[PDB]
């Protein structure tokens, strides 16, 4: 079935796309929030965070 | 300096109230403190007194660009001070090179 199928298929690729979206840094110098935090302080680091 | 396989604290790295100068370009002490690293360096040298402006993440020169080259990522700490009364000599202390 065709109809059926990819419906369901591209909501599940569209939620591990979602999913990719978070390993990437956005220009910034690390992917997760919580490495940059630790790092460098609060006031520097507003720019990455934003 | 590699710092491997060893559990310490920088609270006594930090009030020995003798250091002139701190650039922790990273986090505070106690911020790098709380949370775990997996490996710390530790890259000593000496140098003048109107270089130490020009160590900072963004920073031209003729001692930053020529020697050491601090990226924009840089979340390290500078701790400098003086002890000029060991390194230095009368009649020219040249034992240093830039």
């Amino acid at each position: 079935l065709g109809k059926l199928q990819d419906v369901v298929n591209q909501n599940a690729q569209a939620l591990n796309t979602l999913v990719k979206q978070l390993s990437s840094n956005f220009g910034a110098i690390s992917s997760v929030l919580n490495d940059i935090l630790s790092r460098l302080d609060p006031p520097e680091a507003e720019v990455q965070i934003d | 300096k590699r710092i491997s396989n060893c559990v310490a604290d920088y609270s006594v790295l930090y009030n020995s109230a003798s250091f002139s100068t701190f650039k922790c370009y990273g986090v505070s002490p106690t911020k790098l403190n709380d949370l775990c690293f997996t490996n710390v360096y530790a890259d000593s040298f000496v140098i003048r007194g109107d270089e130490v402006r020009q160590i900072a993440p963004g920073q031209t020169g003729k001692i930053a660009d020529y020697n050491y080259k601090l990226p924009d990522d840089f979340t390290g700490c500078v701790i400098a001070w003086n002890s000029n009364n060991l390194d230095s000599k009368v009649g020219g202390n040249y034992n240093y090179l830039y």
